């Protein structure tokens, strides 16, 4: 329902979602919270990249998870 | 089936225009996959190398990209140990714009344009970016070694 | 005597220099978050100790942002101001005229700095014809259109249903034209199929152009890319030019974007020359020109003219938006010298490259640190 976000920085967010909120809904969550476009985020939960088409249910979190937000890649 | 017409066409499109230093054929049984040799590009370390490939056409093929796989052995680290490539989109995914073409053309590109700061394979990207003439030295070996008597 | 161009010189010369830096988190924290995400990477059995070494050698956490949001982000930070950018973020981006015009008189000759984000049209190119018996629009896929006996919809990116203004009688006929059973799930737009051979083709064609039609008065837009622009004050229409500050993901960073000074390259256009490249990105129709002028203001220093070809063709067309606002001076300098005060005082050193160096040892220390702790069971 509601999720966190940290950053590598530490910088914690709280966004209000939704268990069939698409994953490329998270990323334009965040698009409206930090002014970040979601085609340079990628998100990452326990390890997994989650991708596009998946909603959070179908990564299996709610409630009082944390995603990292990763804002470096090659 | 074996339609729709785009794959029919785009088959007959590689078979009669086909693209330099690029040979691409159907399989017989399935037309949907396609065995692939790519020379060595001239200027590189690959020169006078034949290289197989596997491209298969997803199901979904039009808006799926087709999935390609390096058969022959090959030392360039966009090339992981199971001879996939990096077909990734630069912020965007795969149009149907995109045909079978541009994917031949680009991993053509890749082998002229070794990128090692988007690497596959660590412990090459890793040092074709310290020792690079080391690098392209091995590469020129492996050629020989695996890539060239391959017809 | 505290300029515009001082501000440009000042974040130019310590972007390039400290890199992450600028950012001032302190590098204890870099190191403990890093060591957090990646405490799974490190090997169960051997010497902890060396394999943690392995996988703390192998971290990149001192090199600088990619995502170009976070980069202008923290230009933003840093030329305003915390409080200063937050009350920044409020205005709304106006999109830029077919010709330039809003962008050019937006831009006094104040100390002012423009903030862009830039939409690609992320409109559907996937359609299925389903019964209405099945459809679920929370179960089916998203920014896609659907094709029922008697109704043409679109599911979009949030799962709402749009309907398409087509009377029943045109979708009955649309449904029961289309018999191939590949066609049935397939593409909106494909260019080999032909109305003059088949029903089903002209059909499949035709539902097509209703889309086409349709999606041009429907808010498709997604956020791709983000930057910023530096306008110093002038005393002149030509010793005045702007400059452009951006990172791109997977590509470069801001760092690198001013050491290989595409900055300064952009400055040489002239203000209304840039404006009117920006301009044409979201106007012209011709892929090939939406790559090439894609690539000259937005790839890194040097791939100009392969940034945007074969795989990386920009097809989506493109929508800039832009928000202005002014810096003054007295207010950055304090930031950025702010900044300078908390690197030579954590991060001492003559050399900036040791101040780096030194930088990133600590980051290092102190995920190494973590990860001793997190592992010991």
């Amino acid at each position: 329902m509601q999720i966190f976000v940290k950053t590598l920085t530490g910088k914690t967010i709280t966004l209000e979602v939704e268990p069939s909120d698409t994953i490329e809904n998270v990323k334009a969550k965040i698009q409206d919270k930090e002014g970040i476009p979601p085609d340079q985020q990628r998100l990452i939960f326990a390890g997994k990249q989650l991708e596009d088409g998946r909603t959070l249910s179908d990564y299996n979190i709610q409630k009082e998870s944390t995603l990292h937000l990763v804002l470096r890649l090659r | 089936a074996g339609l729709p017409r785009r794959i029919i066409k785009e088959t007959q499109r590689l078979l009669a225009e086909p693209v330099p230093g690029i040979k691409a054929e159907p399989d017989e049984s399935n037309a949907r996959y396609f065995h692939v040799v790519i020379a060595g590009p001239q200027d590189s370390p690959f020169e006078g190398g034949t290289f197989k490939l596997e491209l298969f056409l997803p199901e979904e093929y039009p808006m799926a990209a087709p999935k390609v796989r390096f058969m022959t052995k090959i030392y360039h680290p966009n090339v992981d140990k199971l001879g996939r490539i990096c077909l990734d989109i630069l912020k965007d995914a795969w149009s149907p714009a995109l045909q079978i073409r541009t994917v031949l053309l680009s991993i053509q590109a890749l082998l002229s344009a070794p990128n090692p700061d988007d690497p596959l394979a660590n412990d090459v990207a890793e040092q074709w970016k310290t020792n690079e003439a080391q690098a392209i030295e091995t590469a020129r070996a492996w050629t020989r070694l695996y890539a060239m008597n391959n017809i | 005597e505290k300029t515009g161009l001082h501000v440009h010189e000042k974040i130019k010369h310590m972007v390039k220099n400290y890199g992450t830096m600028i950012t001032g988190i302190p590098a204890e924290i870099l190191g403990q978050n890093e060591a957090e995400i990646s405490v799974g990477y490190v090997k169960k059995m051997g010497n902890m100790k060396e394999n943690i070494a392995e996988v703390v050698r192998k971290s990149e956490m001192t090199q600088p942002t990619n995502s170009c949001g976070k980069a202008s982000n923290e230009v933003c930070d840093l030329l305003l101001g915390t409080e200063g950018a937050s009350e920044f973020e409020k205005s709304s981006y106006q999109v830029l005229s077919g010709d330039g015009s809003n962008l050019k008189g937006s831009l006094p000759n104040k100390n002012l700095l423009v903030r862009v984000e830039m939409d690609r049209f992320n409109a559907p190119q996937k359609y299925q014809k389903i019964k209405r018996e099945e459809f679920n629009p929370e179960t089916a896929e998203k920014n896609k259109i659907y094709l029922l006996e008697d109704q043409l919809v679109y599911l979009d990116i949030f799962g709402k249903v749009i309907d398409l203004g087509q009377t029943s009688d045109t979708c009955h006929r649309l449904f029961n034209a289309i018999t191939t059973p590949f066609y049935q799930n397939y593409i909106l737009y494909d260019e080999y199929i032909d109305p003059e051979e088949s029903a089903e083709e002209a059909a499949m064609f035709e539902m097509g152009e209703i889309v086409k039609a349709k999606m041009k008065n429907i808010d498709c837009w997604t956020a791709t890319h983000s930057f910023t622009i530096f306008v110093p004050e002038s005393d002149s229409e030509d010793t005045r030019t702007l400059y452009p500050y951006q990172a791109y993901w997977t590509s470069h960073t801001l760092q690198q974007w001013f050491s290989g000074d595409k900055d300064e390259k952009l400055s040489r256009l002239g203000i209304d020359g840039y404006i009117e490249k920006l301009a044409l990105l979201g106007t012209t129709t011709d892929s090939k020109i939406r790559s090439s002028i894609y690539g000259e203001l937005f790839s890194p220093p040097g791939k100009e003219h392969v940034f945007c070809t074969g795989m990386n063709e920009k097809f989506s067309p493109l929508r800039v938006k832009f928000k202005v606002t002014e810096v003054n001076p007295e207010i950055a300098l304090q930031n950025l010298e702010e900044v300078q005060e908390f690197i030579d005082t954590n991060y001492p050193g003559e050399n900036a490259k040791d101040q780096c160096e030194l930088y990133k040892i600590k980051a290092q220390e102190a995920m190494t640190k973590q990860l001793e702790m997190r592992l010991l069971i």
